[PDB]
């Protein structure tokens, strides 16, 4: 089974069972109560599902070359006050939520409004699952980079990768502001799994009586 | 607890003074609040975690 | 020339790795 | 067989099963047999990069190009950011990959080709040839960068002044004639 | 200073959120039964 | 209830004592359950490790600081005019008037100023910029992580060190000489010739262009050559500017002696060669002790024959070689007790030979490193003997030393202590006695009555060295003597230019005030080992308690049987001993400060004339510069002063709180708290909520412990805030 | 002043020779007398430390007086400490003399 690393050692409670399991959890934050490790997926399937959709929605508007995402907040003309909106979305917001929650406790996945499991095209699988979160997990890093892009660089999700394009050698992070840091993270990482190794090695995978994080 | 907590910073707060003081006051006693939870969940963690 | 935000930045990071090797002393120890 | 020393005997904890076993250690840093397992990996990977650096500098300093004590301050198509985070990288995995075959097969090898021997050519005599020209790459390379500390001038520089007066233009001679070059 | 504004989260940082933290820690170890 | 990990009895106790004990003992490994030797020495060397990187940590955290919010880099162009910056403030709790306050030393806001002097070494070993120093918190940061690697790896059954291994003695001794010792000693003098010595000539040496700049003009052929009198050609002018080029020289390693002109320390080409000379003889040191080379000594040897004939010594030190290596106690004892004397000699040397640039002008950071060093001394010196007396009761063999040097010095104890009480009742009786008798003379307006002894010994000692402020006219105070015409072209000049100068701490002029106080010191000296011997000898058992070492190091007594046995272990003496320790260690300092107070503010008359007198000492010295220190905060104001007012009734509070756990005892509170259990039990509402550990009162072993701790915090507080308080508001 | 060469060499020899022909006798006898270092009544190898074990290169020497490399390493370690201190105080044009 690949890992997070080639040669990682999963640990002993991320056995494989669960879509996605690459053996990665150095913090063990879901390896004591199982409804936990539930939740905190059943979390990050939505965190995955926004950030797919917020990726999506600044793609296309940088591509019919609309402004800045990020700009785009008060580049909206329109009817309805910001309080009006505010309240509307808020409202909606607390109804489909709680359809979710009612969903979730339930069928133990998420849904849309009334319908529980919401597949209209029957297109529900095991494969179909992995996808969705491979693809959550691929925008959330899309949409972390894409803000972090607007606040090293001055530009978009297009014109970065055109400015990297033009100049790949001298337009990268770590010729930005944050290079140096970049610098220090990258040479930590490149000697984390080695090190891991070594633990491995000389002390063995047996275990240990506390977890980084307990909560 | 929470209503009769919110009275001793409105008038005795660092920021009493301060027509502002109200909503920092109404923060202050959430944040009281929030801490005798925590205590509330430590001591119901050491207390009951066994039976006889 | 005074240091910049990002060398306290590095400077934070490289103490945040010493400590995650000072935790695994202290674990090891405790064993 | 050859000993390091006419008249002594083998260490005990050398007895020629390793390459290259000439009985040499006064210190006795080998008394572990773990310890020596990975001190002879570790000799053969020093070697291997020595014997590397050794034919890289000469390599280039006949060709020309630049002093290889001073090939990092010239300029590239990227910078030193970049090129030592990508480096980092690509090492990173490589040396992982090492270690991981070292640890189920306690020999050397390449990414996930443990032992790493394309077109066989494998046996003892080249095993002890292995560690001898790596051996003998370490010293050359040591000899190259204390020469360059005291004259700052490349390895065949060196020789060929050191050829045109031997006697005036050695180690003892390079002591005296540090004023002159540092400043 | 560089970053004038790494004082004023750290400082609340060491003084009020890890003290808490590691007191409601150390509480629930040194009563555990079974460690 | 089961943390104590290490000691199942204590994870048994059902009361709050559980926890207190589980601190308490958390490293005496020796008495956790299931502990051997090697797993013993295992956790002791692991734990050196974390020590390491605690150290590492902790610098690399001042350089940050300081090169992040201080002012090292303006304080270099004018040291004498700028108060070093020790790190930045971020209170919430502070106003309006001590955010202005605080700011001095052209901060952007509120700074605390430095006082440790880390400004004035940081300048001399050739640091000039913050890059400099942010460099060097990032080395020791990376080096703390490679420690705290280390410690975990050597916790490894593949790199767990054998118990063998521990008690390799010679090898480890030929490595700390000739490896710890001297080649850390010539890689410092390679720095200082390198960096420090061109530095400080306005030259910068950084590892950008240390390849390319040569030390000496003459570089490496003389040392190869021989003619080493080469390096020590042209010194530094005696108009030589710091940080400049004017007055330069070329010279790496002289021996002017004395100190700078200008900076008022010691010369860096000095420094430098006795670091390389340290080095030698170190290294020389090193290649003693026989290791696997067939050459070397045996300790176990030359212990066996140290045995005087006539048997003066009985058997000599035979057996002691195993007595120190197998005893973790006796060689830590030993240790602290090196590290506490050349702790105090540190101090005794920093003052009147200071080494570092612009460091005598700072009369703030002189005392308060004096003091400091003082006072750590004196707490490493009563644990080296409490250390001793837990070697007494739990490593002595007496089979194993029987005739030896232990077994004899055991044998008469008694006589020992007996001569240590009288000499300590003979100082203290004539002491208090001529104070008193001073005392009382000047209280009835007759100043003329007062004994004042001249320190006649110390003053021909003095004068034995080049002061001819007495006219005795010895070996150096003469120049044609033997001495005199040997040293005459080498360090005899600058030295004799340096100790007859009244502008320095070198040698300062003493009179009856010092005799007095001298012998005072001579006094908290005497009893303070009367007490710590005392202890250590009568650790295994005495008259009242023939099987002390049946109970351990400490216990709380023996029960009122017998008269009574409060305070018999030998935790009790250690214990009593702290406290005079700090009395000792507070008249020391206090001497050291107001003598120089004096000495800074020109006017020895307020010494020599109030310090033959207590009223003096508490008028003219705790009263008259406490004004500053208690007027930081008042009704009309506040100062920067204000932190070092508050911290020194903070200081008092401590030491008084520490008299309530000194002065009651447990039984009261045991009663008093059961009388709190019943009120909590029959409260409604509070019913709900019950305790997870009875609560008790404290043990007295515990009091003891928290009294002392209590007394020992505040005592330093309250000295550090008035000491910091009164030679900063008027320097 | 003194020659470098010249000095450091007959130092050098000198030391040599009074440890091989001189001084081995008293050295010989202070070795058997003392013994390798010993813990708790048996070396340290014994004991288990097995880096303390006896180097192998010095056990036995071709030389008929038993003159082993370390001896010389020694001797010539003490020659070179002569001949240098020698050497800098020559150097030095100074007056040391106490008259
Ligand atoms: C320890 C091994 C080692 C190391 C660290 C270096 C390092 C370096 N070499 Mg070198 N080289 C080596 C071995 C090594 N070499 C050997 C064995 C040879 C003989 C085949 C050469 C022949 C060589 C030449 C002809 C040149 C260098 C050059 C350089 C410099 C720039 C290289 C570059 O542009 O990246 C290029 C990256 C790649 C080509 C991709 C890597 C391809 C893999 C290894 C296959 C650099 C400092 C250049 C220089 O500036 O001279 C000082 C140069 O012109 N090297
Ligand atoms: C032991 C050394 C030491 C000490 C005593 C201090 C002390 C202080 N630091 Mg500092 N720090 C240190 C090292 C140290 N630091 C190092 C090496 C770095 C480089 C990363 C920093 C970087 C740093 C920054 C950026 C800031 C401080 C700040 C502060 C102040 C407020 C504390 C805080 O909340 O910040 C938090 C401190 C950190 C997040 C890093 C410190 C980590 C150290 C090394 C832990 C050492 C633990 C110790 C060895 C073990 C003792 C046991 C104990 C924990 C029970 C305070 C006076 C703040 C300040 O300036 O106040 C105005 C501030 O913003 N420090
Ligand atoms: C060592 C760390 C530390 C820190 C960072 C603080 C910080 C603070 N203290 Mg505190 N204090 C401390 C230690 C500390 N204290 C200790 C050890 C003691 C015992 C001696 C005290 C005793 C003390 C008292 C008696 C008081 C403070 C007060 C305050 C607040 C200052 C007034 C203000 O800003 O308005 C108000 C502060 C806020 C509006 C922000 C706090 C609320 C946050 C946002 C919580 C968010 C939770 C949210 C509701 C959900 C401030 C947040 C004063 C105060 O106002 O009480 C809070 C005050 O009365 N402190
Ligand atoms: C050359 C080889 C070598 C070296 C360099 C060391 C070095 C060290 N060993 Mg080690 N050791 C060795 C060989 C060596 N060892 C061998 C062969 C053995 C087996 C026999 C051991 C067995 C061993 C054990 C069991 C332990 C050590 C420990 C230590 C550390 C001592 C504590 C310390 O750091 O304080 C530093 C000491 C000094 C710097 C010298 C002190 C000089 C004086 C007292 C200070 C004053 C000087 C000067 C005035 C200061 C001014 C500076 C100021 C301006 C700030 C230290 C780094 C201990 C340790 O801590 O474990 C990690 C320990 O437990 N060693
Ligand atoms: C290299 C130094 C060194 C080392 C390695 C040891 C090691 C050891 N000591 Mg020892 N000791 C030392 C120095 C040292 N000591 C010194 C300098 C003193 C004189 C003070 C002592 C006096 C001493 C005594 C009397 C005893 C030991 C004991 C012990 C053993 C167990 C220690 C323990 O139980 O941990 C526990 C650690 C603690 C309980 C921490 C103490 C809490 C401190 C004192 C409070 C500090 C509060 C802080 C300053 C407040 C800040 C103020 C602010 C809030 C305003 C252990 C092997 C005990 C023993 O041998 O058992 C038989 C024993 O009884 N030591
Ligand atoms: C100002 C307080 C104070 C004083 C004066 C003393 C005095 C003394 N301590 Mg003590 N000590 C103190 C505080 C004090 N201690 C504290 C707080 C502790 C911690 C609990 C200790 C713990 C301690 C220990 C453990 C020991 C001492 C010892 C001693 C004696 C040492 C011998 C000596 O110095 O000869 C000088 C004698 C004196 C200075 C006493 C004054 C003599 C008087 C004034 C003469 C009488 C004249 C006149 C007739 C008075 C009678 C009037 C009356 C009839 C009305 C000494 C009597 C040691 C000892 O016993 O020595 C053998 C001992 O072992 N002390
Ligand atoms: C200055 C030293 C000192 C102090 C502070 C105390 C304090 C106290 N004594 Mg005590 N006592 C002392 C000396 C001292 N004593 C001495 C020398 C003796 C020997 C004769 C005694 C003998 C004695 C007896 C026999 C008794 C007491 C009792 C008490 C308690 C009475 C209850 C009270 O006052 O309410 C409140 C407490 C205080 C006002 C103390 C100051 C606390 C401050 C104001 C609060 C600060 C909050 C804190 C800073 C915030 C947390 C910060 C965080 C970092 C922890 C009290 C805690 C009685 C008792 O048990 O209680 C009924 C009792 O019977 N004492
Ligand atoms: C530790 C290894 C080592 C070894 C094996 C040697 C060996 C030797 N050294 Mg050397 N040396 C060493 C370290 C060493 N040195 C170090 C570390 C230094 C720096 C202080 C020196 C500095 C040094 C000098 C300055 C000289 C030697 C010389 C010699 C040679 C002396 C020949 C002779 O006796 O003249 C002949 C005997 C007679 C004339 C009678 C000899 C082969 C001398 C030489 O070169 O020989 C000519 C000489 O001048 N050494
Ligand atoms: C075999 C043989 C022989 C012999 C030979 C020989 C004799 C050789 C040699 C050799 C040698 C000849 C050796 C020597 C050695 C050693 C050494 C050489 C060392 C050293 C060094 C040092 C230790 C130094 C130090 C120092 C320094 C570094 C600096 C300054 C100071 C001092 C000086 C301290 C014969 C012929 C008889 C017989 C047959 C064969
Ligand atoms: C109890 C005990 C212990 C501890 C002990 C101790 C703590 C000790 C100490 C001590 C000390 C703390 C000491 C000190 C010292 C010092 C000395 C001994 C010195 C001296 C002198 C000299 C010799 C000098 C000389 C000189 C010079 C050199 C020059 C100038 C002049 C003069 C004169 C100064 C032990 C564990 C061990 C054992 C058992 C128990
Ligand atoms: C006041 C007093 C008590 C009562 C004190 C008690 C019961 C302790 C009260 C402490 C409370 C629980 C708060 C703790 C205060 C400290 C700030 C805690 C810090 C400790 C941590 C670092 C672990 C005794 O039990 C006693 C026993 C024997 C001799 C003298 C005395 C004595 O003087």
């Amino acid at each position: 089974r690949p890992t997070w690393y080639p040669g990682a050692t999963p640990p002993k409670y991320l056995d494989g069972t669960m879509l996605g399991d690459y053996g990665f959890d150095p913090l063990r934050l879901g390896s004591k109560d199982k409804d936990v490790l539930k939740y905190y997926r059943e979390g990050e399937l939505t965190n995955g599902r926004w950030a797919m959709a917020a990726v999506a929605g600044i793609l296309f508007t940088d591509l019919v070359g609309l402004g800045p995402w990020w700009e785009a907040g008060a580049k909206v003309e329109s009817s309805f006050d910001l309080k009006t909106l505010i309240i509307i979305e808020v409202v909606t917001f607390a109804i489909l939520e709680g359809f979710r929650v009612k969903a979730y406790e339930k069928t133990g996945e998420t849904g849309l409004g009334p319908f529980a499991p919401f597949d209209p095209l029957n297109m529900r699988s095991d494969e179909t699952r992995l996808k969705e979160l491979k693809n959550g997990r691929l925008a959330m890093l899309a949409f972390l980079g894409f803000s972090s892009q607007a606040a090293v660089q001055g530009k978009g999700p297009i014109e970065c990768l055109q400015a990297h394009l033009a100049d790949p050698g001298h337009n990268n992070i770590f010729t930005s502001s944050v290079g140096n840091e970049a610098l220090a993270a990258v040479l930590v990482l490149s000697i984390t799994p080695c090190l891991i190794e070594a633990k491995n090695r000389l002390q063995g995978t047996d275990e240990e009586e506390f977890r980084p994080l307990p909560w | 607890h929470g209503y009769l907590l919110v009275g001793p910073f409105i008038k005795l707060g660092p920021l009493r003074d301060v027509e502002n003081v109200a909503e920092i006051v109404g923060c202050i006693n959430g944040a009281a609040t929030v801490l005798i939870l925590t205590l509330c969940l430590a001591y119901g963690a050491v207390t009951f975690q066994g039976e006889g | 020339m005074p240091i910049a935000d990002y060398q306290v930045f590095t400077a934070l990071f490289l103490a945040l790795a010493t400590g995650i090797f000072a935790v695994r002393l202290g674990v090891a120890l405790y064993k | 067989r050859t000993l390091w020393l006419p008249g002594i005997q083998a260490p005990k904890h050398l007895d020629g099963k390793l390459a290259g076993d000439y009985g040499f250690d006064p210190l006795g840093l080998g008394v572990d047999s773990d310890r020596l397992k990975w001190y002879a990996e570790a000799e053969k990977t020093n070697g291997r990069w020595a014997m590397a650096a050794v034919a890289g500098i000469l390599f280039t300093e006949i060709l020309g190009k630049a002093k290889w004590f001073e090939a990092g301050a010239q300029e590239y198509w990227m910078d030193n950011g970049p090129l030592l985070a990508v480096e980092a990288v690509i090492m990173g995995f490589l040396e992982l990959k090492r270690f991981q075959g070292w640890k189920e097969t306690g020999t050397s090898g390449f990414l996930n080709a443990f032992p790493f021997d394309p077109a066989g050519m494998n046996s003892p005599s080249m095993a002890t040839k292995e560690v001898k020209n790596g051996r003998l790459a370490m010293t050359a390379f040591v000899g190259f960068a204390v020469q360059a500390l005291l004259t700052r001038q490349g390895p065949i520089e060196a020789l060929q002044s050191h050829l045109s007066s031997p006697f005036t233009n050695n180690f003892v001679g390079s002591i005296n004639n540090l004023p002159n070059v540092i400043g | 200073m560089s970053a004038q504004f790494l004082p004023s989260i750290l400082v609340p940082l060491v003084g009020l959120v890890f003290p808490a933290v590691a007191m409601a820690s150390m509480f629930l170890y040194i009563e555990k039964e079974e460690i | 209830k089961l943390f104590p990990k290490f000691s199942q009895a204590l994870a048994q106790d059902p009361t709050t004592r559980r926890i207190w004990f589980g601190i308490a003992t958390a490293h005496d490994f020796e008495s956790h359950d299931g502990m051997t030797e090697e797993r013993l020495y295992q956790k002791i060397f692991a734990s050196h490790f974390g020590q390491l990187a605690i150290i590492f940590l902790w610098t690399s955290g001042n350089l940050f600081h300081v090169a992040w919010q201080g002012n090292f880099e303006q304080w270099v162009q004018d040291p004498l005019h700028i108060r070093p910056i020790a790190h930045a403030i971020w209170d919430p709790h502070f106003g309006q008037p001590a955010v202005e306050a605080f700011t001095r030393g052209g901060a952007s806001g509120p700074v605390n100023i430095s006082t440790s002097g880390v400004y004035q070494w940081w300048y001399t070993i050739g640091l000039r910029t913050n890059q400099e120093l942010y460099t060097g918190s990032i080395f020791l940061l990376v080096l703390a992580a490679l420690f705290l690697f280390a410690g975990w790896l050597h916790l490894q059954p593949a790199f767990q060190p054998a118990l063998s291994w521990f008690k390799n003695a010679e090898s480890r001794l030929n490595h700390h000489l000739a490896g710890l010792f001297g080649v850390s000693s010539l890689a410092w003098t390679g720095h200082l010739v390198h960096v420090a010595i061109p530095e400080s000539r306005g030259q910068h040496v950084g590892w950008d262009n240390f390849l390319t700049v040569l030390p000496h003009p003459a570089g490496l052929t003389p040392f190869f050559t021989g003619n080493w009198a080469a390096y020590a050609e042209n010194p530094d002018s005696a108009s030589h500017v710091f940080n400049t080029a004017q007055g330069s020289g070329t010279a790496i390693l002289t021996f002017l002696g004395g100190f700078h002109p200008q900076t008022q320390s010691l010369w860096l080409t000095d420094m430098a060669h006795h670091h390389l000379a340290i080095a030698v003889i170190f290294i020389l040191a090193g290649h003693m002790y026989r290791t696997i080379f067939g050459i070397g000594h045996s300790m176990r040897e030359i212990l066996e024959a140290q045995t005087p004939p006539s048997g003066s010594l009985g058997a000599g030190h035979k057996g002691l070689y195993d007595t120190v290596n197998n005893s973790l106690h006796f060689q830590l004892g030993l240790a602290l007790a090196s590290v506490g004397t050349i702790s105090s000699l540190v101090a005794q040397h920093m003052y009147s030979l200071p080494p570092y640039a612009f460091l005598a002008q700072d009369f703030t950071t002189q005392a308060a490193l004096y003091t400091h060093h003082q006072y750590i001394a004196g707490f490493i010196m009563c644990g080296a003997f409490a250390h001793g007396a837990i070697f007494f009761v739990r490593d002595y063999d007496p089979a194993q030393n029987r005739g030896n040097v232990l077994a004899r010095i055991l044998d008469h104890k008694e006589a020992l202590i007996s001569h240590l009480s009288w000499a300590s009742l003979f100082l203290g009786f004539h002491t208090l006695g001529l104070y008193v008798h001073n005392d009382v003379v000047q209280a009835f307006g007759t100043p003329e009555k007062q004994i004042l002894i001249e320190p006649v010994f110390a003053q021909w000692i003095q004068a034995a060295h080049g002061k001819t402020a007495y006219g005795f006219d010895f070996l150096l105070s003469s120049a044609t003597s033997a001495p005199s015409l040997a040293g005459q072209a080498l360090w005899l000049p600058g030295w004799l230019q340096g100790i007859n100068s009244d502008a320095n701490s070198l040698f300062l002029t003493i009179g009856p005030g010092d005799f007095l106080v001298h012998h005072a010191i001579a006094l908290g000296l005497h009893t303070t080992t009367l007490i710590l011997v005392k202890g250590a000898l009568d650790a295994r058992g005495s008259k009242l308690m023939p099987d002390k070492k049946d109970f351990g190091y400490s216990f709380p007594c023996d029960g009122p049987g017998r008269g009574g046995t409060c305070d018999i272990s030998a935790w009790d003496a250690f214990y009593l001993a702290v406290f005079w320790m700090l009395n000792t260690i507070g008249w020391v300092t206090f001497y050291w400060h107001w003598k120089h107070l004096g000495i800074w503010q020109g006017n020895v008359n307020q010494f020599n004339e109030s310090s033959t007198y207590l009223m003096g000492w508490l008028r003219d010295y705790l009263w008259l510069n406490s004004s500053q220190l208690i007027n930081g905060y008042n009704p009309f104001g506040m100062n920067s002063l204000s932190v070092w007012a508050w911290m020194f009734l903070f200081g008092h509070l401590i030491y008084a709180t520490g008299f309530m756990f000194l002065i009651s005892w447990r039984g009261y509170w045991q009663e008093l708290i059961e009388t709190l259990a019943w009120a909590h039990e029959r409260t409604p509402l509070a019913n709900l909520v019950r305790w997870r550990d009875k609560p008790v009162a404290l043990s007295i072993v515990q009091a003891r412990l928290v009294g002392l701790t209590h007394f020992s915090v505040g005592y330093v507080l309250t000295y550090a805030a008035f000491l910091i308080a009164s030679t900063s508001g008027k320097f | 002043l003194a020659d470098v060469n010249l000095v450091v060499g007959g130092c050098t020899v000198g030391a040599l020779a009074l440890g091989r022909f001189v001084f081995l006798p008293f050295h010989r006898a202070s070795l058997a007398k003392a013994g390798m270092p010993k813990q708790n009544g048996m070396t340290h190898l014994q004991a288990g430390d097995a880096r303390a074990e006896e180097a192998s290169f010095i056990l036995k020497t071709n030389d008929p007086a038993g003159f082993t490399v370390v001896d010389v390493m020694a001797w010539g370690a003490l020659g070179h400490a002569a001949a240098f201190y020698i050497l800098a105080t020559s150097s030095l044009g100074l007056d040391r003399n106490p008259f």
